[PDB]
């Protein structure tokens, strides 16, 4: 009956609890590409999020978004949880071909922080896929008048990691979605 | 189109006797509102909750928020990004030739923080009129 398991985590990243621009790195620098702005999320609560929403424009086109680096420290196993909205496609206005209700996760170790806005290539291998995501709820809204949804939650795993530190890379090839918060972590 | 920083504290002389401050940001524009931390160059920091009311809300003064300043050792701060459509359930949307506003109804103090009508709006004129597009 009372048996516990005391199991302490220690987080690597965590977008909610910063108040100033996160300042990502995005490819391609195109009118499309993610981008960052305050937001509220189900707590209510004001943070920095990301969006992209390049549904008919998009022509065969990835939009990556990838964090900072973010040290290992003595992380073997990190695990992501993602908070997202994602918008139903058939419900969009002016949604294309490309609309996709789903998105993809790699991460890329590095001893340094020696990635660049255009190193390493944005493709996988050297990138490392997580998994790509779907939705168990999608969105609807209607521009300035209502809307109805829930969050996503997904918590994705990666490693082992060996090097000091990784960076954690979206790539985006038609989704309409709100990143309302992202969170590293690991269990010690 | 990054605008520049609004500073939300009562130094801040744009905003005007009576029309407070008035902006006008174009679709595609971003602007950062700032609550600015108490440094090592500034005695009496200013606590507000900032929010986005509607004309007849903010005509004059109520509410019933996009920057909750309780934080004197940190710049609190909102960016907004002024597009038609977000993909966040909650995300802030806009219409081309139309306004928007934010005010507090704060009086500076913690103990007003939350008060849920006065300011801030009503006292000092503080707030924004964003005529967009």
């Amino acid at each position: 009956a009372g048996h516990h398991h005391h199991h302490h985590e220690e987080t690597l990243l965590n977008t909610k609890l910063e108040t100033a621009d996160l300042k990502w790195v995005t490819f391609p620098q195109v009118d499309g590409q993610w981008e960052e702005l305050s937001g509220l999320d189900e707590e209510q609560h004001s943070v920095r999020t990301y969006e992209v929403c390049d549904v008919q424009r998009a022509p065969g086109q990835a939009h990556w978004l990838r964090t900072g680096w973010v040290p290992r420290r003595g992380a073997v196993h990190v695990y992501a949880t993602l908070r997202f909205t994602m918008l139903e496609c058939l419900s969009l206005p002016r949604a294309g071909r490309s609309c996709k209700e789903t998105f993809t996760v790699f991460y890329y170790e590095s001893d340094a922080d020696t990635a660049t806005a255009l190193t390493p290539a944005w493709m996988e291998n050297p990138y490392i896929k997580v998994d790509t995501v779907a939705a168990e709820h999608l969105t609807r809204k209607r521009p300035g008048a209502e809307a109805t949804g829930k969050v996503n939650v997904k918590t994705l795993r990666l490693g082992p990691l060996s090097k000091a530190g990784f960076y954690l890379a979206f790539q985006d090839q038609g989704a309409c979605m709100a990143l309302l918060s992202l969170h590293l972590f690991y269990k010690k | 189109i990054v605008l520049e920083p609004i500073y939300w504290n009562s130094s801040n002389s744009k905003f005007l006797p009576g029309q407070g401050l008035v902006l006008y940001p174009q679709i595609g524009d971003k602007l950062d509102i700032i609550c600015p931390k108490v440094d090592s160059k500034t005695v009496q920091y200013e606590y507000y909750k900032v929010y986005m009311v509607d004309k007849d809300q903010a005509d004059r003064c109520t509410i019933k928020p996009l920057l909750n300043c309780a934080r004197p050792d940190q710049d609190v701060k909102f960016t907004i990004k002024f597009q038609e459509f977000s993909p966040n359930l909650w995300g802030l949307e806009f219409q081309k030739n139309k306004d928007y506003y934010i005010i507090s109804t704060s009086n500076g103090s913690l103990e007003g923080l939350d008060n849920q009508e006065g300011g801030v709006c009503q006292t000092r004129a503080m707030k924004i009129l964003m005529k967009v597009g």
